[PDB]
C-alpha cells in the first residue's frame, strides 16, 4: 500500500502518544525495582 | 567484660608458644632480665627505659594472664584478612586491588561514623597508597591482621 | 545473691556481645560467599 | 493512618538507613528514591504537589524529618493501584512487527528510552535478563515477569 509523504510517521507518533500514559506507569515500576536493587546493594556495602 | 573468653584456640596457642620463648627464667611473668636480653640478641639492644615504659602497661606486675588480657583487649574488634578483603571487594567488584583514594574517602569521611582527616592522612603516610591514588587493600589487610607477614 | 546475679548478668552481657560479634562476622562471611558466587557466575557467563 | 506499627517502624529504619550527606534529615529529591526503594511507582508529579523549590533544586533545602516523610508515603500508597501483566504486554503486542509474541531488542530498548520519561542505557540494560544474543527477538514475558516481583 502506497502513501503520500509522512502520514505513516504521524500516525505512528499518535499511536505512541496513546501508549505513553501506561508506559510512564510501567517505567515508574521498573525504575522502582532498579532503585530497590541499588539500595539493597548499598546496604550490603554499608555493613561491609 | 572478661575479654580472654573471646579468642580462638590457634590464637591462644600462638600467644602461649610466643610467651614460652620470652619466659626464659620460667617464672611466668614479663621481666627485666629476659625480654631485654632477648631483644638485644635479636636486634639493636634498646635496653633503655623505653622497654620499661612498655612493661608498665600492666597493673603493677605483668603475669602471663595479664599479658593475655592486654593483648586480648588490643585484639578486640579485629577480623580475618579474607573477610576484610571480601568487605573491600564489595566496592572493588572487579577485584583489581586498585580502589581509588576518592572512593575510599567517600566511603569514610561522611558515610556512617566519620573518619577524621588525620586518620585519612594516616592511610596515605603508612598504608599502601600508590600511583594515581590507587590503594592496595590486599597488602593493607596483610599488615593489619599480621597474617602471612 | 545480688553479687551473684551481678556476676551472672555481666557474664551474660559478655556472651551476648560475643554472640552479636559472631552474628556480624557470619553476615559478612555470607556476603563473601555471595560476592564469590556473583563473580564466579559472571566469569562462567563471560567464558560461555 | 493505614500503616501498621511494624510498617511505621520499618519505614523509620529505612529513613535513617538510606543516609547520609551529614544531617539526619533526608533530601527532597532523594526522598522520592526512598519511596521508590519502598517499592512504590508514583510519578514525579506526586512530589510536585508539595512543590519544594519551584526552580532547579540541586541544593535540596526542603529536607524532611520522619513526620514530614510519612504523610507523603501515605498519599503515594493511596494514590493508585497497578494493572496486571496483560496491561503491560498489550503495549508490546502493539509495538511488535513480527506478530509472534516477541520483540526486537534494539528497537524496544530505544522506544522505552524515547517515549515518556527518559532513562539511560545503563538503567534499561539492567532490566533485561534474556539479552540480545544471536537472536534479536527477545521474549518480553521474561522482562515483565521479572520486574513485577518488585
Ligand atoms: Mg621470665
Amino acid at each position: 500500500i502506497f502513501f503520500r509523504t509522512g502520514v505513516l510517521a504521524h500516525l505512528e507518533e499518535e499511536r505512541d502518544l496513546k501508549i505513553t500514559d501506561v508506559i510512564i506507569a510501567f517505567q515508574a515500576q521498573c525504575r522502582g525495582y532498579l532503585a530497590r536493587k541499588a539500595f539493597a546493594k548499598r546496604q550490603q556495602q554499608l555493613t561491609a | 567484660s572478661n575479654v580472654f573468653a573471646m579468642f580462638d584456640q590457634s590464637q591462644i596457642q600462638e600467644f602461649k608458644e610466643a610467651f614460652n620463648m620470652i619466659d626464659q627464667n620460667r617464672d611466668g611473668f614479663i621481666d627485666k632480665e629476659d625480654l631485654h636480653d632477648m631483644l638485644a640478641s635479636m636486634g639493636k639492644n634498646p635496653t633503655d627505659e623505653y622497654l620499661e615504659g612498655m612493661m608498665s602497661e600492666a597493673p603493677g606486675p605483668i603475669n602471663f594472664t595479664m599479658f593475655l588480657t592486654m593483648f586480648g583487649e588490643k585484639l578486640n574488634g579485629t577480623d580475618p584478612e579474607d573477610v576484610i578483603r571480601n568487605a573491600f571487594a564489595c566496592f572493588d567488584e572487579e577485584a583489581s586491588g586498585f580502589i581509588h583514594e576518592d572512593h575510599l574517602r567517600e566511603l569514610l569521611t561522611t558515610m556512617g561514623d566519620r573518619f577524621t582527616d588525620e586518620e585519612v592522612d594516616e592511610m596515605y603516610r603508612e598504608a599502601p597508597i600508590d600511583k594515581k591514588g590507587n590503594f592496595n587493600y590486599v597488602e593493607f589487610t596483610r599488615i593489619l591482621k599480621h597474617g602471612a607477614k | 545473691q545480688v553479687e551473684e546475679m551481678k556476676t551472672q548478668l555481666e557474664e551474660l552481657e559478655d556472651e551476648l556481645q560475643a554472640a552479636e560479634d559472631a552474628k556480624l562476622r557470619l553476615e559478612v562471611n555470607m556476603q563473601a560467599m555471595k560476592s564469590q558466587f556473583e563473580r564466579d557466575l559472571q566469569a562462567r557467563d563471560e567464558q560461555n | 493512618c493505614d500503616f501498621s506499627e511494624e510498617q511505621t517502624a520499618e519505614f523509620k529504619e529505612a529513613f535513617q538507613l538510606f543516609d547520609r550527606t551529614g544531617d539526619g534529615k533526608i533530601l527532597y529529591s532523594q526522598c522520592g528514591d526512598v519511596m521508590r526503594a519502598l517499592g512504590q511507582n508514583p510519578t514525579n508529579a506526586e512530589v510536585m504537589k508539595v512543590l519544594g523549590n519551584p526552580k532547579s533544586d540541586e541544593m535540596n533545602l526542603k529536607t524532611l524529618n520522619f513526620e514530614q516523610f510519612l504523610p507523603m508515603m501515605q498519599t503515594i500508597a493511596k494514590n493508585k493501584d497497578q494493572g496486571c501483566f496483560e496491561d503491560y504486554v498489550e503495549g508490546l503486542r502493539v509495538f511488535d512487527k513480527e506478530g509472534n509474541g516477541t520483540v526486537m531488542g534494539a528497537e524496544i530498548r530505544h522506544v522505552l528510552v524515547t517515549l515518556g520519561e527518559k532513562m539511560t542505557e545503563e538503567e534499561v540494560e539492567q532490566l533485561v535478563a534474556g539479552h540480545e544474543d544471536s537472536n534479536g527477538c527477545i521474549n518480553y514475558e521474561e522482562l515483565v515477569r521479572m520486574v513485577l516481583s518488585g
